[PDB]
């Protein structure tokens, strides 16, 4: 697999964080995955000519459609879901909840499951 | 006009180009949209723009068996060959 | 649509007629199937009748002899009483009449008259093959040695014949037919099979005649590579004869197609010039069969695969 | 037509596409040709629009009104503002035999313009006892027809044939020979009165259209601000009148943001929009005021169920581009603001200039679809009033039979998928105290907006 | 509240069902196994890897779009190669689908409506460290294209067709060639561009 | 308002049904795909490009032309090659069809009627830039043709047998040779004119 | 596929329209194309000996018929179908629409669509 780390960037201030020394601050490759997801999440899809197909996500054109609440909900979860799943670390992303708070203003919840949290079987013959 | 063969640098794949940049790298994450990837594939594909267009265009207007207009014109004045110029029609109106 | 046998029409008979040639078969082969009710039992079909099909041509839409042979074997079943018959054309004959003859330097189309001649068969203006054939001694069958005698014709340039029968002998040179067809129309199903199975890349002679010959000729090593083969014939006398044997061999391997057509182009046969798609074959083995519908399947080839292999 | 098969061929643009459209829009235009002094009615088709004032472009009527009819607005009353001055083209012709060449008909354009409509008329190679009668505008012809010389027949002729819509003749003298030859006489002595319009007159404009009734106005791409005072009070007035009319205006080209965002505050009514950003469509640029014709355009269309907080419109470009932080100070300002997103423009927010406030629930009236919905109950409140004021009898039958109305035009409303609830019942208050020209009731209704943001949390 | 969104992309149409699946909706999942018989241990059950064409089935009926044209639509569609995506509101159904089996009826009674009994199979697409490629490609887009003032024929070739420099595919057809000048790299806004297939 | 027609042409016949197709009427359209299931993948459906040939099938009477002329009528055209045109008005079906099945059925009453079941089956013809060959070939001539003033053999030729340059075929035909004229160039009205086949 | 353009014919007047210096005047493909689907619709089929079965349409053979009006609305939309649908241009034509304004004098609209209005996939491995 060897997947590796990157560089963190605090998306509260849009800077890169720099240690003392002025050098980037490396992070781990689950910080990188993190930072990688989120970022994904906020690329659009078929935008952003520096990117495939593959890179990036719909959410942004939902708000415009006019299909359903509930069918805005599954079209959210279904685009998070293959946003987020092109990743190799990625096992599995679930869990969707929505809070329709106000009348048509919304929050929603997601879990991301990593390859790492899978359970293996202690066997050997 | 006679197709116009092109050098194989000057047709280099955007794909190509991209990962003779990213070949350097071993320590840091190159996955797409990873911060190593942003630096470095746009570069990459203006490269590949650049030296697909402009420098063949540039081989195309070099030579007279694939130039055309102005540069045409030029390359006929090399060896003093003008091209015809227009007229305006003429007659008599009653 | 009609058999006529000797007299009688037993088309009234007939569950199903299935026509079958190949490019190296004894004969064109018609295998007929029929019920053997009372009626058709009182002719009392026996082997050595003399069977002609008769249906509407392809070509012109009229009434056309498409096989002429003899009935070289019945079976009959006596439970259900199915009398099933498989007919051929008379160079089944030629195929199974041994004869020795010794044979001076000349060509194929002289031998050929020869034998007939000898024999009492019948022929047409037999073509002129050209190629000049080495002295030989034969001993296999009146078809083992015309067969024999046109594979050394292919070999040293000459062109590809193959021997017919119809009423009277015809030396029939393979892209001759008179109507390319074009089988795309009517694909019902098509299997393009292309190979390195008897790909000849290589040929190293081996002269075991004097004009001490030995040579070799590859084609296309640097692509397929050296597929060699050694060329040992004592016919080969010759420089040019061993050159142009060995180009008559090199070929890129199997190349074939196995087609298989909706409607029974009725006068295909083994041989014949056709189109599928924009390319063109030739007929290595055609299997008509004339059930309720009309119905036809075909395997076709390239030029050099087949001259490779059945040459 | 003679019975058999005929056939004909159009362009896919020219299909009547104007079915299903909504809303009705008003705009004082000014135009080089049509009618003056008067309100039309345009059923969205740009043909129409071309026909009754033509396809200048410099001229504000075909630019303003194809923006929009680009907005799919059901409906478009355009009154042609002038300046005064007004004079048609006109033309005489003479006689050829006699030789004082009297005058026997005079020409004249259809409506007031300053286009260049010009006449030729040459002899007929066929025959010289007729003639042929060329009409053009400028350098293009536009019709032609040969008529016999006698002077009635010239002049029925020129009124007759299909392609007359632009000039109509009138007959000065008879005569019996034809008309003299002359090749492009200009229709001089018109005048379109588009020079120098004056703030006065946009108040017959607005007077005219009150008599109309329509769901919004926006200026003629106009920046005064004493225009836009004037029409803030018209509109006020409107209101108190029952006729609840949106506004859409536009700062001046040269307004920076800060400008923009003090003219909003300046005026908070929540029947008032500000543009605060230009826009660019064909290669042109369109100020401010300009953009607003489109922006009204769309949120009439849109009606009730739509909204405009993310449309993308048809624009291509916009000045000035905006941070975030410039775009929330001219959001929180009141001010509408078009923003250029991967090359597509977009509105955001739907935002009129009524910010200041929103102590309550009056946080809803900041926007422009909130504003619409509860216009057009009132408008539509209004209709079933007018049917029964004074005319059905002020009983427990009448009252409960008006109630009835109301609840199942409500009822249409829910089936619509517009409100989540509603109630609708007897004002008992002044129920109390009321008479037979007038009856009170109370309502209210909780209205479905339009989804406009998503907030995820991704727990990893 | 329960809806059927049919949304294709072939054909911009975004078909929602007028009336609901009558009965019932059911979905079955079965996983992909195949029993081996050891001797003297008898049977047992070996997983397959893969994973399996599931079917979504049911009947509506279209009230008095007419429903003529919509059994018209339906059938254009049942042809189309490029799949349809299918969402199911409460029953929680979302992806790509295909029309295997529709049908349309007309009864005795009630002849302006049409009942209706159309079936969906599951759509999977055969492509040819980094990430995986598990995104559907489903977007479309014009077979003409006008271009723009920022376009360049590179960056139109990128948005269009794919990898970008695909652009001597668009340059070669004649059609461009013509509208477009012999330099590919200069281009003016306004013109007709013809992606190629 | 629905009804049924079948216009027959190698019979110049138009069979408008009496009686309309009692309980319903019913089409199914099935695209063309069959499975292929790829190791540690699973099931993909592949979509065949042809297109499947569909029955309309239904059931009718007919009351007391007679029910039995009616049935002999159509129990011919069953054995008919060339295809019948059914046009189906409220429905909205029109094409090309030939019947695969008919019966017929007299009960213990109502024996003067007689109860219909006939289904049909899609018909295609086989042909076996330029304009594409869609149109379907329907159209019937009568076996023997009265030579018209203006005509000549090129033009009968054409008009009546295709090609135009078909005319040695109708020359040919030796009653053709006695009532026509040595020259075939030249030829009189009236005169009967046998088209082969 | 390379179809090729020709010379406009204005129907309303006959005449082919020439420009001032004689020659007649050129068109693009897709109006060649409108001036071919008018002309075939003008066209009716098996009459005009110029022509192959292929070429024309039925229309006016329609008019004698005895098949009720929703049959000859059928029929017409066949008939026109067909007579279009032979161009390799054409990709699909629809949408017929029906209006029998006066007791038995009919107005219909169609819409023919093109291959040019096909609409095409983005991607790319």
């Amino acid at each position: 697999l060897d997947l590796k780390g990157s560089f963190l960037f605090d998306f509260e201030k849009g800077e890169f964080v720099k240690n003392a020394d002025g050098t980037l601050k490396k992070c781990d490759k689950v910080q990188a995955y993190k930072q990688w997801c989120q970022k994904a999440i906020l690329t659009p899809r078929y935008k952003k000519a520096a990117y495939t197909n593959i890179y990036g996500s719909e959410i942004k054109d939902l708000i415009a459609s006019n299909l359903s609440q509930s069918a805005k909900e599954l079209e959210i979860t279904r685009l998070i879901k293959e946003t987020i799943l092109v990743h190799p670390y990625t096992k599995e992303v679930g869990e969707f909840s929505f809070n329709w708070l106000e009348n048509s203003r919304l929050v929603e919840y997601e879990f991301d499951v990593l390859t790492i949290d899978d359970e293996n079987i202690v066997i050997d013959g | 006009e006679r197709e116009l063969p092109i050098p194989v640098f000057l047709t280099e794949d955007e794909d190509s180009v991209h990962e003779r940049m990213l070949s350097n790298f071993q320590d840091v994450s190159t996955l797409e949209g990873d911060f190593i990837y942003d630096a470095t594939r746009p570069t990459a594909e203006q490269i590949a723009e650049l030296k697909q267009l402009g420098l063949q265009n540039n081989l195309k207007i070099a030579f007279p068996q694939t130039s055309y207009g102005t540069y045409l014109e030029w390359l006929g004045e090399c060896k003093g060959v003008f091209k015809n110029q227009p007229t305006k029609a003429t007659g008599v109106i009653t | 649509k009609i058999i006529l046998n000797g007299k009688y029409d037993i088309a009234n008979f007939n569950e199903g007629i299935t026509l079958s040639e190949a490019i190296d078969g004894v004969a064109y082969k018609m295998d007929v199937s029929l019920v053997e009710p009372k009626q058709l039992k009182d002719i009392n079909i026996k082997k050595g009748d003399k069977i002609i099909l008769i249906d509407i041509a392809y070509e012109s839409k009229k009434e056309e002899t498409i096989f002429d042979g003899v009935v070289w074997e019945t079976r009959r079943s006596e439970k259900s009483k199915k009398l099933t018959l498989s007919c051929r054309e008379r160079t089944v004959y030629m195929e199974e009449s041994e004869e020795q003859y010794q044979f001076k330097e000349n060509t194929a189309t002289q031998r050929i008259e020869y034998y007939c001649k000898q024999w009492n068969i019948p022929y047409y203006n037999l073509a002129n093959t050209g190629k000049k054939l080495a002295k030989v001694i034969h001993k296999t069958n009146i078809l083992d040695m015309i067969k024999k005698d046109l594979k050394e014709t292919a070999t040293k340039g000459g062109d590809l014949f193959r021997v017919r029968m119809d009423n009277k002998l015809k030396l029939f040179k393979l892209g001759t037919n008179a109507n390319v067809y074009k089988l795309d129309s009517i694909l019902e199903d098509a299997n393009f099979t292309s190979s390195f199975n008897d790909a000849v890349t290589s040929v190293k002679v081996l002269g075991k005649s004097k004009d001490p010959i030995i040579g070799t000729y590859k084609k296309d090593a640097d692509k397929f590579g050296t597929l060699q083969k050694i060329k040992q014939d004592e016919k080969i006398k010759n420089a040019k004869e061993a050159k142009k044997a060995a180009e008559a061999m090199f070929n890129s391997g199997e190349e074939t197609i196995s087609v298989d057509c909706a409607v029974d182009i009725n006068r295909i046969r083994a041989g014949d010039k056709v189109s599928l798609k924009s390319k063109e074959y030739y007929v290595i083995d055609v299997t008509h069969t004339l059930d309720s519908r009309p119905k036809m399947k075909l395997n076709i080839g390239s030029l050099e695969y087949i001259r490779r292999k059945f040459y | 037509e003679i019975p058999g098969f005929y056939n004909r061929f159009k362009a896919q643009a020219e299909k009547a596409a104007a079915t299903g459209l909504k809303g009705r829009l008003a705009m004082p235009i000014r135009a080089n040709w049509g009618d003056v002094g008067k309100v039309v009615t345009i059923k969205n088709d740009l043909r129409q629009l071309k026909n009754l004032f033509g396809d200048d472009m410099n001229y504000s009527a075909f630019k303003l009104g194809k923006l929009a009819l680009l907005g799919n607005v059901k409906e478009l009353l355009l009154y042609r503002l002038v300046d005064g001055n007004q004079k048609k083209g006109t033309l005489t012709l003479k006689d050829t035999t006699e030789n004082s060449a009297k005058d026997v008909i005079k020409l004249e354009t259809k409506y007031p313009t300053a286009r260049n409509f010009n006449v030729t008329i040459k002899s007929n190679l066929v025959d010289s006892d007729k003639k042929d009668f060329i009409f053009f505008e400028n350098t293009k012809q536009l019709f032609s027809s040969s008529i016999k010389g006698t002077i009635d027949e010239i002049v029925l002729e020129i009124n007759s044939n299909l392609d007359n819509e632009y000039v109509i003749a009138t007959k000065v003298a008879d005569s019996d020979t034809i008309l003299a030859n002359v090749v492009n006489q200009a229709l001089e002595g018109g005048n379109d009165g588009c020079t120098s319009i004056t703030n006065e007159s946009y108040l017959k404009a607005l007077e005219e259209f009150e008599r109309y009734s329509f769901d919004s106005f926006v200026l003629d791409g106009v920046a005064d601000e004493a225009l836009q005072e004037t029409t803030k009070a018209w509109v006020a007035k409107n209101k108190e009148l029952g006729k609840d009319i949106l506004l859409f205006l536009g700062g001046k080209t040269e307004d920076n943001i800060k400008q923009i965002n003090d003219k909003s505050k300046s005026f908070n009514d929540e029947n008032i929009v500000n543009v605060g950003s230009s826009a660019y469509y064909e290669n042109i640029k369109y100020t401010p005021s300009e953009v607003a014709v489109y922006i009204a355009a769309l949120s009439v269309s849109k009606g009730i169920t739509g909204s405009i907080c993310n449309a993308k419109t048809i624009f291509e470009e916009v000045e000035p581009r905006l941070s975030q932080s410039e775009v929330k100070e001219c959001l929180k300002s009141g001010t509408l603001v078009l923003d250029f997103d991967d090359g597509d423009v977009i509105i955001v927010d739907d935002v009129n200039t009524f910010k200041k406030y929103v102590d309550d629930k009056n946080e809803a009236m900041g926007y422009i679809s909130n504003i619409m919905f509860i216009n057009t109950i009132n408008k539509d409140t209004s209709l079933k009033r007018k049917e029964f004021v004074g005319k059905i009898f002020n009983d427990a039958t009448g009252q409960t039979t008006v109630i009835c109305a109301l609840k199942k035009y409500f009822e249409e409303l829910m089936s619509q998928g517009i409100i989540s609830e509603f109630n609708v019942d007897i004002d008992t208050e002044l129920q109390a105290t009321a008479k037979a020209d007038e009856f009170y009731w109370k309502w209210d209704a909780v209205k479905v907006d339009v989804m406009k943001k998503i907030y995820g949390t991704g727990y990893l | 509240v329960i809806d059927i969104y049919l949304k294709n992309e072939k054909e911009k149409i975004d078909f929602h069902f007028p009336v609901n699946p009558q009965d019932s909706l059911s979905i079955k999942k079965e996983k992909r196994f195949e029993t081996v018989d050891i001797v003297n241990l008898g049977e047992f059950d070996i997983k397959k890897e893969g994973e399996k064409i599931r079917e979504i089935s049911f009947k509506t009926f279209l009230p008095n779009k007419n429903p003529i044209e919509v059994v018209a639509m339906l059938e254009k569609w049942v042809d189309q190669a490029e799949p349809l995506r299918l969402i199911i509101t409460g029953f929680g159904y979302n992806g790509l689908v295909t029309i295997s089996s529709f049908s349309n009826t007309q009864t005795a009674g009630r002849e302006e409506d049409r009942d209706i009994e159309i079936t969906f199979r599951t759509y999977r697409e055969l492509k040819i460290t980094d990430l995986k490629d598990n995104r559907p490609n489903t977007q479309t887009k014009s077979k003409i294209y006008t271009v723009k003032a920022s376009d360049t024929l590179y960056k139109i070739a990128k948005n269009l067709l794919g990898k970008g420099s695909r652009w001597p595919e668009i340059y070669n057809i004649p059609e461009n060639k013509k509208v477009i000048g012999k330099n590919p790299n200069i281009i003016k806004k306004g013109k007709l561009v013809i992606p190629s297939k």
